[PDB]
């Protein structure tokens, strides 16, 4: 999640321009975002054509 | 004297680290080469960056 980065989440869920203007703000998470068994509530696009 | 195919290699997400220098990862795939040697070895993780 960065300008002028490819990936599996750069290309197919979430794009940033290249000329990007701001502020990437991030914290891990322990508490909410993680079960045991897993968090299965959490989707990304695998392929994209 | 073989057909290559970087996005297999590259889509798949077990790799820990990815740097490519002069070229980049999605042009590999039209891009070829007189040879391509791969040189093989194990390393301590800190040491990666070397």
């Amino acid at each position: 999640i960065a300008p002028c980065q490819t990936g599996k989440i750069a290309d197919y869920n979430y794009k940033l321009p290249d000329d990007f203007t701001g502020c990437v703000i991030a914290w891990n998470s322990n508490n909410l975002d993680s079960k045991v068994g897993g968090n299965y509530n959490y989707l990304y696009r695998l392929f994209r054509k | 004297n073989c057909v290559a195919d970087y996005s297999v290699l590259y889509n798949s997400a077990s790799f820990s680290t990815f740097k490519c220098y002069g070229v980049s990862p999605t042009k590999l795939n039209d891009l070829c080469f007189t040879n391509v040697y791969a040189d093989s070895f194990v390393i301590r993780g800190d040491e990666v960056r070397q």
